[PDB]
């Protein structure tokens, strides 16, 4: 098999600028190379074939170049909806089609601070014997963020899980949820539940909190 | 308008069998050869199988050789993948993909239309429907700012669940988080939306949760709680 390598696997390119993505082949594949764009939750869409020919309906700011073993995909005037994983694929050795493992292109927009919300567990879930406390960080950039749980001003470790949305196709921001999971018995031992958020567009950390009964 | 519609994916025991279907509309089916391409969770694309436009010629990747069978019924615009002796490494989203240029080998190796894909999960774990709980907005400050509300979809297997708001009316500002695999081995996710703080009590907010693997459809209405 011909091994296709896309390195680096991630790139962060500012909007309006030019992003160059790399794809390299273990042997010559001539011009039998294609590029696909896969947005989150969607099937791949064909961008380039023949290593330089644009598929139908693909705007000309997408450009493919190269031959043999070295190839590039150039996206000019980078836009927020260009966030995706881009795959190169050789079809020289048909039908032994092989893909590169893809490069994820992040849109490097300006810093945006998160809006922070805290949600107490519902009483419906409380009957079932478990309490889920959800802290939300909404529409921030960059992705890096620290979320800390304080239960009666005591640090919580090992009892929370985080989930992050894909970069938004419109405003290029991220959103994140932290979920604290405790037993109803352990939920009812303590009083103060606080979510402390540290991030780059916040000068000092933001805390949102509630008290169990009130 | 070309449309490829995969169907038949689901939860199946290791060693079991499953047959996938791809409904085809919007072009001359006989003119084009067809492919199956799969994608494991969080992984890349892997070509699996190819069938010629006539149907005489079939090809398979080594990883599925002797276990998968591609077939077509050009009469009724259908493409099939028969999957036998399934393993955990076969768990993936399976895409139906149409070749670009009609002809044969000289013009093949490129896919210009793809289906939305169907998920195949190879596991011995049991199907389990989720519980839906509200993420009630509270202490909505300034009455002209923005408040956050949502739904917590907890303890289900297998993937996926879908969440909409107000039957797909409320679309702007909705963030449906990727599912998280909990310590129990069940999945859980949250869907949240940010809305005008003054609409609380004026507009009702309902999250429509669908977990098709367990035949679970739930509408949960989210309101501010007392005190």
């Amino acid at each position: 098999e011909i091994v296709m390598t896309q390195s680096p696997a991630t790139l962060s390119v500012s909007p309006g600028e030019r992003a160059t993505l790399s794809c390299r082949a273990s042997q010559s594949v001539s011009s039998n190379l294609a590029w696909y764009q896969q947005k989150p939750g969607q099937a791949p869409r064909l961008l380039i074939y023949g290593a330089s020919t644009r598929a139908t309906g693909i705007p000309p700011r997408f450009s493919g170049s190269g031959s043999g073993t070295e190839f590039s995909l150039t996206i000019s005037s980078l836009q927020s909806e260009d966030f995706a994983v881009y795959y190169c694929q050789q079809y020289n050795n048909w039908p032994a089609i092989t893909f590169g493992q893809g490069t994820r292109l992040e849109i490097k927009r300006t810093v945006a601070a998160p809006s922070v919300f805290i949600f107490p567990p519902s009483d419906e879930q409380l009957k079932s014997g478990t309490a889920s406390v959800v802290c939300l960080l909404n529409n921030f950039y960059p992705r890096e963020a620290k979320v800390q749980w304080k239960v009666d001003n005591a640090l919580q470790s090992g009892n929370s899980q985080e989930s992050v949305t894909e970069q938004d196709s419109k405003d290029s921001t991220y959103s994140l949820s932290s979920t604290l999971t405790l037993s109803k018995a352990d939920y009812e031992k303590h009083k103060v539940y606080a979510c402390e958020v540290t991030h780059q567009g916040l000068s000092s950390p933001v805390t949102k909190s509630f008290n169990r009964g009130e | 308008e070309v449309q490829l519609l995969e169907s038949g994916g689901g939860l199946v025991q290791p060693g079991g069998s499953l047959r996938l279907s791809c409904a085809v509309s919007g072009f001359t089916f006989s003119k084009y050869a067809m492919n199956w391409v799969r994608q494991a969770p969080g992984k890349g694309l892997e070509w699996v199988s190819h069938i010629s436009g006539s149907g005489i010629s079939t090809y398979y990747a080594d990883s599925v050789k002797g276990r998968f069978t591609i077939s077509r019924d050009t009469s009724k615009n259908m493409l099939y993948l028969q999957m036998n002796s399934l393993r955990a490494e076969d768990t993936a989203i399976y895409y139906c993909a149409k070749d670009a240029i009609s002809g044969q080998i000289w013009l093949q190796g490129t896919f210009d239309y793809w289906g939305q894909g169907t998920l195949v999960t190879v596991s011995s774990a049991s199907t389990k429907g989720p519980s839906v709980f509200p993420l009630a907005p509270s202490s909505k400050s300034t009455s002209g700012g923005t408040a956050a509300l949502g739904c917590l979809v907890k303890d289900y297997f297998p993937e996926p669940v879908t969440v909409s708001w107000n039957s797909g009316a409320l679309t702007s500002g909705v963030h449906t988080f990727p599912a998280v695999l909990q310590s129990s081995g069940l999945y859980s996710l949250s869907s949240v939306v940010t809305v005008p703080s003054s609409s609380l009590g004026t507009q009702t907010y309902i999250c429509n949760v669908n977990h098709k693997p367990s035949n679970t459809k739930v509408d949960k209405k989210v309101e501010p709680k007392s005190c």
